[PDB]
RNA sequence: AGGAGGUAAAAAUGCCAA
RNA sequence: CGUAAAGCGCACGCAGGCGGUUUGUUAAGUCAGAUGUGAAAUCCCCGGGCUCAACCUGGGAACUGCAUCUGAUACUGGCAAGCUUGAGUCUCGUAGAGGGGGGUAGAAUUCCAGGUGUAGCGGUGAAAUGCGUAGAGAUCUGGAGGAAUACCGGUGGCGAAGGCGGCCCCCUGGACGAAGACUGACGCUCAGGUGCGAAAGCGUGGGGAGCAAACAGGAUUAGAUACCCUGGUAGUCCACGCCGUAAACGAUGUCGACUUGGAGGUUGUGCCCUUGAGGCGUGGCUUCCGGAGCUAACGCGUUAAGUCGACCGCCUGGGGAGUA
């Protein structure tokens, strides 16, 4: 079932060999993957995080690209759930008793900025922490809802985040990648094959698993 | 050289018929036809140490299939070198 | 120069293990059956096939448990350059037991436990840990 | 994106053990 | 045993070691049972006796061994009939600095004879030695001689290694590819043995342009029997013998099987639309990167230093010493 004109394929001959069991050779040597194996693995994967989704649990979403933080933004706050849309910070969930430091820095300067001290000292210096305040603001961005530490991870993009799937894996996390044909699937436990360059492609799995942890948030 | 003229006379003067290229005698008359033309060549040279390690492949291939041929089938074995006159 | 297919069937079990791969096929044999029927009796293979008439082609079929193989490691021990026999009482042991080591004797190609309780040695083929 | 020419007169050694 | 000590420079090969696959036979090896012996003491075991202990003693266990008889026959071996996949042959072809021999051509240097022509040239950090007014150097014509082969030319090709480069002929090795045919394990490895083996040396007889150990002069320097400069003999060249060593080095023995990939080079070949620098394969060889794995690490990574098999060579702290 062809559930939209985007899964197939990318990078064409920068194939990892341990993606061998869904490949497909093409015109232009592309490596397609058929849908045959994916599409009940990925409803595999629907499945298994409404389970955690009953439990309450923190869902992290992960994936920057310059063209796919758009609607990790979007379909974070779609359901209720948490995200890192921008350039991810290498140690965040394994050192997180160094990285709430700065959440909790982030709340002074988001409280005291929305009202109060943005002008009582110094007007350029008062810049300064409005310059401070909204590189933070993108960097924490829906990590600051949450408090402590996540309970499952769905990455889109396994190649490009693979500094979380490692950290993640250092704990006890079962993460959601993605795909690409060139990266390596042995630290994700859910594996999903599938495009992750187009736009389109990307829709489709963030409105996923949208829908389907607002049906497992009962 | 030894030439497809100068070898299709030593298969059919010794293989079962001309489709037997195979046979151990076959090949021993192969290799002496060709160390007896050689001779001539590795006269006026001598010096030539290249071609000659060629030479002694051939030698050594044909001291290898006597071996075995008489560990065979030494009434064929006695046959071949009166009909060629070698072994010493 | 291929001399000696018993450690070339195990090479291809243990290189198959580690490429995690399905089959390893192989030119058969009287003695290489004999081995997988060991194997496949003490549940470390699935069934083989004997594939061919005269160019007779043996494949095997690997079996994982988790991930990991279920042969640990296997390793040949009367090479063709050192035989090595032993009598009833001075069989070996793999694993204290709970490895098998299949062994030839002369009522046939039999496991470690089962010639000592039969009781006679022989050829210790390999160990399977 | 690719590519050519030109560019230093000599100048040594430093005690034993911590 | 890539770099810590250790792969013979490379090859061929006798003895030695090891050997595909199917069937039958024997039963040597091997395994089983039994008898004979394997002295006792000693050790061990379960017991006993000296107040206990050491000491003494009862029986078993052992003596892992060889020999015999009866067996068992998977495996190894011996014998006999095979088989084809290992090796080998034949047919058609391709590519190549593979080798030996004999020719041959151009550029250039040096020299020789001269023409024109005029004071330097040459060299260097600078200079000097040297050369030049007896006419150099610069230039032109002509001639001789030796040696080497610009461009092509490339981690390109070839060879066992050393090594091999203008072109042409003759003799000649080896590899590789396609579709068929044949022989039937004829195989792998290799002590001793035999063969090849860069450069430099050595011997005889030729050759000698260039280059250049020694040597001489000039500088340099504290000194400089060195770098640098000007010269310059052996030597390098050829024919034939000898020497037998190199960082003779992918510092990695040879053969075979197996285990993710990617980008090229080179040389075959098939099919397809040659329809255009193609498309998809299938072989040989080669370069770089890199996964699992391995490794002390660095790094090797289908051409292993991965996972195994068969033989061979060698290592056992450094010096003394690869010396006496």
């Amino acid at each position: 079932m062809l559930k939209a004109g985007v899964h197939f394929g990318h990078q064409t001959r920068y194939w990892n060999p341990k993606m061998k069991p869904f490949i497909f050779g093409a015109r232009n040597k592309v490596h397609i993957i058929n849908l045959e194996k994916t599409v009940p693995m990925f409803n595999e994967a629907l499945a298994e995080l409404n389970k955690i989704a009953s439990r309450k649990g923190k869902i992290l979403f992960v994936g920057t690209k310059r063209a796919a933080s758009e609607a990790v933004k979007d379909a974070a706050l779609s359901c209720d759930q948490f995200f890192v849309n921008h350039r991810w910070l290498g140690g965040m969930l394994t050192n997180w008793k160094t990285v709430r430091q700065s959440i909790k820095r982030l709340k002074d300067l988001e409280t005291q900025s929305q009202d109060g001290t943005f002008d009582k000292l110094t007007k350029k210096e008062a810049l300064m922490r409005t310059r401070e305040l909204e590189k933070l603001e993108n960097s924490l961005g829906g990590i600051k809802d949450m408090g402590g530490l996540p309970d499952a991870l769905f990455v889109i993009d396994a190649d490009h985040e693979h500094i979380a799937i490692k950290e993640a894996n250092n704990l006890g996390i079962p993460v959601f990648a993605i795909v690409d044909t060139n990266s390596d699937p042995d630290g994700v436990d859910f594996v999903i094959p599938g495009n992750d360059d187009a736009i389109r492609a990307v829709t489709l799995y963030l409105g996923a698993v949208a829908a389907t942890v607002r049906e497992g948030r009962s | 050289s030894l030439s497809t003229e100068a070898t299709a006379k030593i298969v059919s003067e010794f293989g079962r018929d001309a489709n037997d290229t195979g046979s151990t005698e076959v090949q021993v008359a192969l290799l002496t036809a060709q160390i007896n033309h050689l001779q001539g060549h590795f006269a006026e040279h001598k010096k030539d140490h290249h071609s000659r390690r060629g030479l002694l492949r051939m030698v050594s291939q044909r001291r290898k299939l006597l071996d075995y041929l008489k560990r065979k089938d030494v009434a064929r074995y006695t046959q071949l070198i009166e009909r060629l006159g070698l072994r010493r | 120069s291929m001399q000696d297919p018993i450690a070339d069937m195990l090479t291809r079990i243990r290189n198959g293990q580690a490429a995690n791969k399905a089959a390893v096929t192989m030119p058969s044999s009287k003695l290489k059956v004999a081995i997988a029927n060991v194997l496949k009796e003490e549940g470390f293979i699935e069934d083989f096939k004997v594939e061919g008439d005269t160019k007779p082609e043996l494949e095997l079929t690997l079996k994982y448990f988790q991930g990991k193989a279920v042969v640990e490691s296997i390793q040949r021990v009367s090479r063709p350059g050192l035989r090595i026999y032993k009598r009833k009482d001075e069989l070996p042991k793999v694993m204290a037991g709970l490895g098998i080591a299949v062994v030839s004797t002369s009522k046939g190609v039999m496991t470690d436990r089962a010639a000592r309780q039969a009781g006679l040695g022989g050829e210790i083929i390999c160990y399977v840990a």
